[PDB]
Protein backbone atom coordinates (compact mmCIF):
# COMPACT_ATOMS: atom_id res chain seq x y z
CA UNK A 1 0.00 0.00 0.00
CA UNK A 2 2.84 2.38 -0.97
CA UNK A 3 0.89 3.02 -4.18
CA UNK A 4 -1.18 5.87 -2.77
CA UNK A 5 1.29 8.50 -1.71
CA UNK A 6 2.04 10.34 -4.95
CA UNK A 7 -0.27 11.08 -7.83
CA UNK A 8 2.51 10.25 -10.33
CA UNK A 9 1.76 6.50 -9.91
CA UNK A 10 -0.86 4.09 -11.12
CA UNK A 11 -2.10 1.49 -8.76
CA UNK A 12 -2.20 -2.07 -10.09
CA UNK A 13 -5.87 -1.74 -11.10
CA UNK A 14 -5.24 1.39 -13.15
CA UNK A 15 -6.51 3.85 -10.52
CA UNK A 16 -4.87 7.05 -9.30
CA UNK A 17 -5.69 7.14 -5.58
CA UNK A 18 -4.32 10.58 -4.79
CA UNK A 19 -7.01 11.83 -7.18
CA UNK A 20 -9.70 9.72 -5.55
CA UNK A 21 -8.89 11.16 -2.12
CA UNK A 22 -9.00 14.74 -3.31
CA UNK A 23 -12.44 13.97 -4.74
CA UNK A 24 -13.41 12.94 -1.23
CA UNK A 25 -12.73 16.48 0.03
CA UNK A 26 -15.33 17.78 -2.46
CA UNK A 27 -17.86 15.11 -1.49
CA UNK A 28 -17.69 16.15 2.20
CA UNK A 29 -17.80 19.91 1.52
CA UNK A 30 -20.96 22.02 1.35
CA UNK A 31 -23.77 21.45 -1.22
CA UNK A 32 -24.05 23.62 -4.42
CA UNK A 33 -26.77 23.44 -7.12
CA UNK A 34 -26.96 24.94 -10.63
CA UNK A 35 -29.40 25.11 -13.56
CA UNK A 36 -28.96 26.05 -17.23
CA UNK A 37 -32.10 27.87 -18.32
CA UNK A 38 -33.55 29.43 -21.46
CA UNK A 39 -32.31 32.92 -20.63
CA UNK A 40 -29.18 32.21 -18.59
CA UNK A 41 -27.53 30.19 -15.83
CA UNK A 42 -28.18 30.23 -12.09
CA UNK A 43 -25.88 28.90 -9.32
CA UNK A 44 -26.63 28.53 -5.62
CA UNK A 45 -24.32 27.49 -2.87
CA UNK A 46 -24.70 26.92 0.83
CA UNK A 47 -22.03 28.53 3.00
CA UNK A 48 -21.51 26.73 6.32
CA UNK A 49 -20.64 29.53 8.76
CA UNK A 50 -17.86 28.80 11.24
CA UNK A 51 -18.85 31.77 13.54
CA UNK A 52 -21.75 34.18 14.10
CA UNK A 53 -19.31 37.10 13.98
CA UNK A 54 -18.40 36.95 10.28
CA UNK A 55 -19.15 39.97 8.12
CA UNK A 56 -21.48 39.13 5.21
CA UNK A 57 -19.53 38.34 2.05
CA UNK A 58 -16.97 36.27 3.93
CA UNK A 59 -15.67 33.07 2.32
CA UNK A 60 -17.64 33.68 -0.90
CA UNK A 61 -17.65 30.61 -3.10
CA UNK A 62 -18.84 32.40 -6.26
CA UNK A 63 -16.45 34.58 -8.18
CA UNK A 64 -16.66 36.46 -11.48
CA UNK A 65 -14.05 35.44 -14.01
CA UNK A 66 -15.06 37.78 -16.82
CA UNK A 67 -17.87 40.16 -17.56
CA UNK A 68 -19.97 37.20 -18.72
CA UNK A 69 -18.66 34.24 -16.73
CA UNK A 70 -18.32 33.01 -13.17
CA UNK A 71 -17.32 30.02 -11.04
CA UNK A 72 -18.67 28.40 -7.93
CA UNK A 73 -15.99 26.58 -5.90
CA UNK A 74 -17.15 23.46 -4.06
CA UNK A 75 -14.63 21.71 -1.86
CA UNK A 76 -11.65 23.34 -0.28
CA UNK A 77 -11.97 27.11 -0.74
CA UNK A 78 -8.30 28.27 -1.12
CA UNK A 79 -7.59 25.57 -3.71
CA UNK A 80 -10.61 26.82 -5.52
CA UNK A 81 -9.21 30.29 -5.45
CA UNK A 82 -6.06 29.36 -7.38
CA UNK A 83 -8.36 27.98 -10.03
CA UNK A 84 -10.23 31.34 -10.13
CA UNK A 85 -7.04 33.23 -10.84
CA UNK A 86 -6.15 30.97 -13.75
CA UNK A 87 -9.65 31.22 -15.12
CA UNK A 88 -9.35 35.02 -15.10
CA UNK A 89 -5.98 34.93 -16.88
CA UNK A 90 -7.55 32.73 -19.53
CA UNK A 91 -10.52 35.02 -19.88
CA UNK A 92 -8.16 38.01 -20.15
CA UNK A 93 -5.96 36.23 -22.63
CA UNK A 94 -8.89 35.66 -24.91
CA UNK A 95 -9.78 39.38 -24.94
CA UNK A 96 -6.17 40.49 -25.23
CA UNK A 97 -4.92 38.09 -27.83
CA UNK A 98 -8.03 37.05 -29.77
CA UNK A 99 -10.42 40.00 -29.25
CA UNK A 100 -13.30 37.80 -28.14
CA UNK A 101 -15.00 37.07 -24.83
CA UNK A 102 -13.95 33.52 -24.05
CA UNK A 103 -16.54 30.92 -25.06
CA UNK A 104 -17.91 28.94 -22.14
CA UNK A 105 -16.83 25.57 -23.59
CA UNK A 106 -13.32 26.83 -24.10
CA UNK A 107 -12.97 28.34 -20.62
CA UNK A 108 -14.11 25.02 -19.12
CA UNK A 109 -11.62 23.14 -21.32
CA UNK A 110 -8.77 25.30 -20.07
CA UNK A 111 -9.73 24.90 -16.42
CA UNK A 112 -9.85 21.13 -16.81
CA UNK A 113 -6.45 21.16 -18.51
CA UNK A 114 -5.15 23.11 -15.52
CA UNK A 115 -6.56 20.83 -12.88
CA UNK A 116 -5.30 17.85 -14.86
CA UNK A 117 -1.70 18.82 -14.71
CA UNK A 118 -1.54 18.70 -10.91
CA UNK A 119 -2.54 15.05 -11.40
CA UNK A 120 0.65 14.00 -13.11
CA UNK A 121 3.76 15.33 -11.31
CA UNK A 122 5.27 13.79 -8.19
CA UNK A 123 5.93 17.30 -6.74
CA UNK A 124 2.28 18.59 -6.65
CA UNK A 125 -1.04 17.32 -5.46
CA UNK A 126 -4.48 17.38 -7.04
CA UNK A 127 -6.81 20.26 -6.18
CA UNK A 128 -9.41 19.57 -3.57
CA UNK A 129 -12.28 21.41 -5.19
CA UNK A 130 -14.67 21.04 -8.08
CA UNK A 131 -15.42 24.15 -10.10
CA UNK A 132 -18.89 24.92 -11.57
CA UNK A 133 -18.50 27.19 -14.62
CA UNK A 134 -21.44 29.34 -15.66
CA UNK A 135 -21.16 31.37 -18.81
CA UNK A 136 -23.21 33.25 -21.33
CA UNK A 137 -20.98 34.40 -24.20
CA UNK A 138 -21.60 34.13 -27.99
CA UNK A 139 -22.18 30.36 -27.57
CA UNK A 140 -25.30 30.93 -25.35
CA UNK A 141 -25.96 29.69 -21.72
CA UNK A 142 -23.50 27.06 -20.61
CA UNK A 143 -22.93 25.18 -17.37
CA UNK A 144 -19.81 23.01 -16.96
CA UNK A 145 -18.22 21.19 -13.98
CA UNK A 146 -14.48 20.52 -13.74
CA UNK A 147 -13.34 18.13 -11.00
CA UNK A 148 -9.96 17.30 -9.34
CA UNK A 149 -9.22 14.73 -12.06
CA UNK A 150 -9.62 17.43 -14.71
CA UNK A 151 -12.66 15.89 -16.28
CA UNK A 152 -15.02 18.48 -17.71
CA UNK A 153 -18.64 17.86 -18.56
CA UNK A 154 -21.57 20.04 -19.56
CA UNK A 155 -24.85 19.90 -17.79
CA UNK A 156 -28.41 21.12 -17.78
CA UNK A 157 -28.54 21.00 -14.00
CA UNK A 158 -26.17 19.72 -11.30
CA UNK A 159 -25.46 19.33 -7.58
CA UNK A 160 -22.17 18.82 -5.72
CA UNK A 161 -21.16 18.13 -2.12
CA UNK A 162 -22.71 16.25 0.79
CA UNK A 163 -26.35 16.90 -0.06
CA UNK A 164 -25.78 15.95 -3.69
CA UNK A 165 -27.72 12.68 -3.94
CA UNK A 166 -31.00 14.14 -2.73
CA UNK A 167 -30.51 17.50 -4.52
CA UNK A 168 -30.03 15.48 -7.77
CA UNK A 169 -33.39 13.76 -7.22
CA UNK A 170 -35.14 17.18 -6.98
CA UNK A 171 -33.27 18.73 -9.91
CA UNK A 172 -34.68 15.79 -11.94
CA UNK A 173 -38.28 17.02 -11.41
CA UNK A 174 -37.54 20.42 -13.09
CA UNK A 175 -38.16 21.09 -16.79
CA UNK A 176 -35.11 22.47 -18.52
CA UNK A 177 -36.75 23.52 -21.80
CA UNK A 178 -39.13 26.02 -20.13
CA UNK A 179 -37.61 27.15 -16.85
CA UNK A 180 -36.35 30.72 -16.56
CA UNK A 181 -33.72 32.38 -14.40
CA UNK A 182 -36.43 33.92 -12.19
CA UNK A 183 -38.16 30.58 -11.47
CA UNK A 184 -34.84 28.76 -10.90
CA UNK A 185 -33.66 31.21 -8.22
CA UNK A 186 -36.75 30.17 -6.29
CA UNK A 187 -36.52 26.40 -6.89
CA UNK A 188 -32.80 25.95 -6.27
CA UNK A 189 -33.08 27.90 -3.02
CA UNK A 190 -35.85 25.56 -1.90
CA UNK A 191 -33.65 22.53 -2.63
CA UNK A 192 -30.70 23.84 -0.63
CA UNK A 193 -33.05 24.56 2.32
CA UNK A 194 -34.39 20.96 2.28
CA UNK A 195 -31.12 19.03 1.91
CA UNK A 196 -29.65 21.13 4.74
CA UNK A 197 -28.68 19.10 7.84
CA UNK A 198 -29.69 20.94 11.02
CA UNK A 199 -28.01 18.64 13.57
CA UNK A 200 -24.51 19.19 12.19
CA UNK A 201 -24.32 22.71 10.61
CA UNK A 202 -26.38 25.20 12.64
CA UNK A 203 -25.10 28.39 10.99
CA UNK A 204 -25.39 28.81 7.23
CA UNK A 205 -26.30 31.32 4.55
CA UNK A 206 -27.07 30.87 0.86
CA UNK A 207 -25.09 32.52 -1.89
CA UNK A 208 -26.74 32.78 -5.35
CA UNK A 209 -25.53 34.24 -8.65
CA UNK A 210 -26.56 34.44 -12.25
CA UNK A 211 -25.85 35.43 -15.79
CA UNK A 212 -29.07 36.07 -17.67
CA UNK A 213 -30.64 38.45 -20.26
CA UNK A 214 -32.06 40.49 -17.35
CA UNK A 215 -28.55 41.25 -16.01
CA UNK A 216 -27.51 42.28 -19.55
CA UNK A 217 -25.43 39.04 -19.68
CA UNK A 218 -23.24 40.15 -16.75
CA UNK A 219 -22.30 37.55 -14.16
CA UNK A 220 -23.30 38.86 -10.75
CA UNK A 221 -24.63 37.94 -7.29
CA UNK A 222 -28.43 38.13 -7.38
CA UNK A 223 -29.89 41.16 -5.49
CA UNK A 224 -30.47 40.04 -1.87
CA UNK A 225 -34.24 40.78 -1.96
CA UNK A 226 -35.17 37.62 -3.91
CA UNK A 227 -34.84 34.64 -1.53
CA UNK B 1 1.86 56.43 -38.73
CA UNK B 2 -1.72 57.51 -38.48
CA UNK B 3 -1.49 60.51 -36.17
CA UNK B 4 -4.00 62.76 -34.32
CA UNK B 5 -3.84 66.59 -34.14
CA UNK B 6 -4.84 69.05 -31.38
CA UNK B 7 -6.92 68.25 -28.23
CA UNK B 8 -8.22 70.84 -25.85
CA UNK B 9 -9.96 70.95 -22.53
CA UNK B 10 -11.40 73.40 -20.04
CA UNK B 11 -12.93 73.31 -16.58
CA UNK B 12 -16.14 75.13 -15.86
CA UNK B 13 -18.44 75.37 -12.80
CA UNK B 14 -19.72 71.82 -12.38
CA UNK B 15 -17.51 69.89 -14.80
CA UNK B 16 -15.06 69.86 -17.67
CA UNK B 17 -15.09 69.81 -21.43
CA UNK B 18 -12.69 67.97 -23.70
CA UNK B 19 -12.72 68.53 -27.42
CA UNK B 20 -11.04 67.29 -30.60
CA UNK B 21 -11.48 66.67 -34.28
CA UNK B 22 -12.17 63.33 -35.89
CA UNK B 23 -9.18 63.09 -38.17
CA UNK B 24 -6.19 60.86 -38.43
CA UNK B 25 -3.47 62.00 -40.73
CA UNK B 26 -0.43 60.40 -42.29
CA UNK B 27 2.09 63.10 -42.74
CA UNK B 28 0.20 65.72 -44.78
CA UNK B 29 -2.45 63.26 -46.05
CA UNK B 30 -5.84 63.51 -44.40
CA UNK B 31 -6.51 59.84 -44.34
CA UNK B 32 -9.46 59.17 -42.09
CA UNK B 33 -11.94 62.00 -41.46
CA UNK B 34 -14.34 59.97 -39.35
CA UNK B 35 -12.38 58.55 -36.37
CA UNK B 36 -13.63 59.07 -32.77
CA UNK B 37 -10.44 59.91 -30.93
CA UNK B 38 -11.79 60.20 -27.37
CA UNK B 39 -11.93 57.04 -25.19
CA UNK B 40 -14.00 56.44 -22.05
CA UNK B 41 -11.97 54.81 -19.34
CA UNK B 42 -14.02 53.50 -16.49
CA UNK B 43 -16.96 55.27 -14.95
CA UNK B 44 -15.66 58.81 -14.57
CA UNK B 45 -12.87 59.38 -16.97
CA UNK B 46 -12.15 60.19 -20.59
CA UNK B 47 -8.87 60.43 -22.48
CA UNK B 48 -7.47 61.75 -25.72
CA UNK B 49 -4.03 62.32 -27.27
CA UNK B 50 -2.07 64.11 -29.87
CA UNK B 51 0.56 62.10 -31.73
CA UNK B 52 0.89 58.48 -32.77
CA UNK B 53 -2.45 56.80 -32.87
CA UNK B 54 -1.00 53.30 -32.53
CA UNK B 55 0.71 54.31 -29.25
CA UNK B 56 -2.56 55.80 -27.99
CA UNK B 57 -4.49 52.61 -28.80
CA UNK B 58 -1.99 50.42 -27.00
CA UNK B 59 -1.84 52.62 -23.92
CA UNK B 60 -5.54 53.05 -23.56
CA UNK B 61 -6.09 49.38 -24.01
CA UNK B 62 -3.72 48.52 -21.22
CA UNK B 63 -5.36 51.14 -19.01
CA UNK B 64 -8.97 50.28 -19.78
CA UNK B 65 -8.18 46.70 -19.00
CA UNK B 66 -6.62 47.45 -15.55
CA UNK B 67 -9.59 49.66 -14.75
CA UNK B 68 -12.25 47.13 -15.83
CA UNK B 69 -10.49 44.17 -14.24
CA UNK B 70 -9.93 45.92 -10.94
CA UNK B 71 -13.63 46.74 -10.74
CA UNK B 72 -14.81 43.19 -11.66
CA UNK B 73 -12.46 41.46 -9.16
CA UNK B 74 -13.61 43.42 -6.07
CA UNK B 75 -11.17 46.38 -6.02
CA UNK B 76 -13.71 49.15 -6.82
CA UNK B 77 -13.85 51.76 -9.60
CA UNK B 78 -10.75 53.76 -10.23
CA UNK B 79 -11.06 57.55 -10.19
CA UNK B 80 -9.66 60.12 -12.63
CA UNK B 81 -6.83 60.92 -10.31
CA UNK B 82 -5.82 57.28 -10.01
CA UNK B 83 -6.11 56.65 -13.76
CA UNK B 84 -3.99 59.66 -14.36
CA UNK B 85 -1.31 58.57 -11.97
CA UNK B 86 -1.13 55.12 -13.57
CA UNK B 87 -0.89 56.57 -17.05
CA UNK B 88 2.01 58.83 -16.09
CA UNK B 89 3.94 55.95 -14.55
CA UNK B 90 3.68 53.93 -17.75
CA UNK B 91 4.59 56.81 -20.00
CA UNK B 92 7.60 57.37 -17.78
CA UNK B 93 8.67 53.78 -17.70
CA UNK B 94 8.67 53.51 -21.45
CA UNK B 95 10.67 56.67 -21.80
CA UNK B 96 13.13 55.14 -19.39
CA UNK B 97 13.56 52.14 -21.69
CA UNK B 98 13.99 54.40 -24.77
CA UNK B 99 10.78 53.02 -26.29
CA UNK B 100 8.55 56.02 -25.76
CA UNK B 101 4.85 56.48 -26.15
CA UNK B 102 5.05 59.20 -28.82
CA UNK B 103 1.83 60.89 -27.64
CA UNK B 104 0.73 63.71 -25.46
CA UNK B 105 -2.34 62.93 -23.40
CA UNK B 106 -5.17 64.97 -22.00
CA UNK B 107 -7.32 63.31 -19.37
CA UNK B 108 -10.63 64.55 -17.94
CA UNK B 109 -13.23 63.37 -15.63
CA UNK B 110 -15.56 64.00 -12.74
CA UNK B 111 -15.81 62.22 -9.38
CA UNK B 112 -17.28 63.57 -6.12
CA UNK B 113 -18.53 66.66 -8.02
CA UNK B 114 -14.83 67.54 -8.44
CA UNK B 115 -13.73 67.79 -12.11
CA UNK B 116 -10.28 66.67 -13.16
CA UNK B 117 -8.20 67.78 -16.08
CA UNK B 118 -4.46 67.09 -16.63
CA UNK B 119 -1.78 66.44 -19.19
CA UNK B 120 1.01 64.02 -19.65
CA UNK B 121 3.73 64.42 -22.21
CA UNK B 122 5.91 61.77 -23.86
CA UNK B 123 8.76 61.99 -21.44
CA UNK B 124 6.37 61.71 -18.44
CA UNK B 125 5.83 65.44 -17.52
CA UNK B 126 2.44 65.85 -15.79
CA UNK B 127 0.35 68.77 -14.68
CA UNK B 128 -3.25 69.56 -13.83
CA UNK B 129 -4.90 72.90 -14.43
CA UNK B 130 -8.01 74.75 -15.49
CA UNK B 131 -7.13 74.47 -19.13
CA UNK B 132 -4.89 71.93 -20.86
CA UNK B 133 -4.22 71.22 -24.50
CA UNK B 134 -2.07 69.19 -26.78
CA UNK B 135 -0.62 69.80 -30.24
CA UNK B 136 -1.22 73.20 -31.83
CA UNK B 137 -3.84 73.52 -29.11
CA UNK B 138 -1.09 74.48 -26.73
CA UNK B 139 -0.05 77.47 -28.88
CA UNK B 140 -3.42 78.48 -30.35
CA UNK B 141 -6.06 77.57 -27.76
CA UNK B 142 -4.51 78.10 -24.37
CA UNK B 143 -4.13 81.89 -24.85
CA UNK B 144 -7.87 82.08 -25.35
CA UNK B 145 -9.05 79.71 -22.59
CA UNK B 146 -6.63 81.38 -20.22
CA UNK B 147 -8.00 84.81 -21.08
CA UNK B 148 -11.53 83.47 -20.61
CA UNK B 149 -10.82 82.03 -17.15
CA UNK B 150 -9.39 85.36 -15.93
CA UNK B 151 -13.00 86.35 -15.11
CA UNK B 152 -13.68 85.89 -11.36
CA UNK B 153 -15.95 83.05 -10.17
CA UNK B 154 -15.25 80.91 -13.26
CA UNK B 155 -17.15 79.86 -16.35
CA UNK B 156 -20.72 78.65 -16.88
CA UNK B 157 -21.23 75.60 -19.15
CA UNK B 158 -22.42 77.88 -21.97
CA UNK B 159 -19.48 80.30 -21.77
CA UNK B 160 -17.17 77.29 -21.74
CA UNK B 161 -18.76 76.03 -24.94
CA UNK B 162 -18.52 79.38 -26.65
CA UNK B 163 -14.80 79.72 -25.99
CA UNK B 164 -14.13 76.05 -26.89
CA UNK B 165 -15.69 76.77 -30.29
CA UNK B 166 -13.65 79.94 -30.94
CA UNK B 167 -10.50 77.87 -30.31
CA UNK B 168 -11.78 75.14 -32.66
CA UNK B 169 -12.31 77.81 -35.30
CA UNK B 170 -8.80 79.11 -35.02
CA UNK B 171 -7.36 75.57 -35.19
CA UNK B 172 -9.37 74.95 -38.30
CA UNK B 173 -8.05 78.21 -39.74
CA UNK B 174 -4.37 77.91 -38.81
CA UNK B 175 -3.57 74.27 -38.27
CA UNK B 176 -2.75 72.55 -41.56
CA UNK B 177 -3.71 68.99 -40.63
CA UNK B 178 -7.22 69.49 -39.40
CA UNK B 179 -10.80 69.44 -40.50
CA UNK B 180 -13.99 71.18 -39.59
CA UNK B 181 -15.49 68.34 -37.62
CA UNK B 182 -15.28 68.00 -33.89
CA UNK B 183 -16.64 66.29 -30.84
CA UNK B 184 -16.91 67.49 -27.28
CA UNK B 185 -17.02 65.39 -24.22
CA UNK B 186 -18.49 66.73 -21.04
CA UNK B 187 -17.60 65.29 -17.63
CA UNK B 188 -20.23 66.35 -15.07
CA UNK B 189 -22.38 64.74 -12.35
CA UNK B 190 -19.91 61.88 -11.99
CA UNK B 191 -20.15 60.65 -15.56
CA UNK B 192 -18.86 61.45 -19.02
CA UNK B 193 -20.85 61.81 -22.23
CA UNK B 194 -19.57 62.25 -25.78
CA UNK B 195 -21.51 64.47 -28.18
CA UNK B 196 -22.18 63.94 -31.90
CA UNK B 197 -19.78 65.68 -34.30
CA UNK B 198 -20.42 69.23 -35.22
CA UNK B 199 -18.91 71.98 -37.32
CA UNK B 200 -18.02 75.60 -36.50
CA UNK B 201 -18.92 78.68 -38.62
CA UNK B 202 -15.95 80.25 -40.31
CA UNK B 203 -15.28 83.49 -42.18
CA UNK B 204 -13.83 83.79 -45.62
CA UNK B 205 -15.30 86.92 -47.14
CA UNK B 206 -13.33 89.89 -45.94
CA UNK B 207 -12.60 92.53 -48.54
CA UNK B 208 -8.85 92.20 -47.76
CA UNK B 209 -9.10 88.57 -48.99
CA UNK B 210 -10.34 89.53 -52.42
CA UNK B 211 -8.40 88.75 -55.61
CA UNK B 212 -7.32 92.29 -56.50
CA UNK B 213 -5.91 93.17 -53.07
CA UNK B 214 -3.98 89.90 -52.68
CA UNK B 215 -2.53 90.02 -56.21
CA UNK B 216 1.27 90.08 -56.15
CA UNK B 217 1.49 92.05 -59.48
CA UNK B 218 -0.90 94.84 -60.60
Amino acid sequence: TEHDQSTDIFSADGRVFQVEYACKAVDNGSTAVAACCTDGVVVAVEKILTSRMLEEGSNDRIHAVDRQAGVCICGMLPDGRAVVSRARAEAENSRDVFATPIPGSVLASRIGEFMHVYTTHYAYRPFGCSVIIASYADDGPQLFVSDPSGTVAGYYGIALGKGKTVAKTELEKLNFKSITCDEAVVKLTKILHDVHDKSKDKLYELEVAWVCNKSNCVFQHVPNDMI
Amino acid sequence: MASGGSVIGVKYNGGVLLACDTLLSYGSLAKWPNIPRMKLVGAYTVMCATGDYADFQEMTTMIENHVNRQQMYGGGALTPNEVFCYLQRHVYHKRSQFEPCLCRFVVAGCHGGEPFLGGVDDVGTRWTDDCVAAGYGAYVALPLLRQALEKPGGLTREEAIRVIKDCLRVLFYRECRAINKFQIADATSDMVSIGEPFEVETNWEYDGFCFEKTAIIR
